[PDB]
Formats: C-alpha cells, structure tokens, sequence
C-alpha cells in the first residue's frame, strides 16, 4: 500500500541520515 | 491527508540528507580522506 | 582554509536540522 | 580556539539532528 510504502522509505531515509551524522562525528574529532 | 504529509516528510528528509553529505564531503576535504 | 571549511560544515548543519524540523512539523500535524 | 568553537558547534548540531531524527520516527510510526 502506499501509506506503507512512504512509511518504509521515511525508515530508510532515517537508517542514511543516522549514517551520515554519525561521519560527521568521527570526521569532527579529526579536525585537529 | 496522511499520504500527502508523509510524502511532504520523505521530500524534508531527502534535503536533510543532501545537506549532511555536504557536511561530510566537507570534512574529508578538510582532514584529507577520500 | 581550516575554518572557512569548518564554517561551511556548520551551515550544512543547520540547513539539515531545519529540514529534519520541517519533517518533525509536518508529522505531528498528520499524527 | 577558533578551530575549537566550531568543532564543538558541530557537536552541538549533531546532538540535535539525533534528537530531530528520533523524533521523525517516533511520529512517522504514529502517522503510517
Ligand atoms: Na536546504
């Protein structure tokens, strides 16, 4: 169904954001 | 109205996501990893 | 350059926190 | 420290986008 659909992409969606962010962490202790 | 404002979510989180790859691209340029 | 890139990794940042509280917004209306 | 002051922005930011992806899925499982 398409309410599902959207719900499933919104978690997907969420899974690379929660990536994304915790690279911006590693790469921030980095910076120097 | 439900599948309008979930498509209007999955639009906000597409360009949250572009903005935090932008972040991270950034900070490899800065500390030199590919 | 340090800091100019700093401050770019910033404005994305924030430009990402505002979209994710545009999606905050337009969910709690649905619920 | 300049350098100092922006990593720990970045921190900042980060601990919110946490928080505002959490919220996006505690509301997108009520929403769906
Ligand atoms: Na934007």
């Amino acid at each position: 169904m398409k309410v599902k659909q959207l719900a499933d992409k919104v978690e997907e969606l969420l899974s690379k954001n929660y990536h994304l962010a915790n690279e911006v962490a590693r790469l921030a202790k980095l910076v120097g | 109205m439900k599948v309008k404002q979930l498509e209007d979510a999955v639009e906000e989180l597409l360009s949250a996501n572009y903005h935090l790859e932008n972040a991270v691209a950034r900070l490899k340029k800065l500390v030199g990893e590919r």
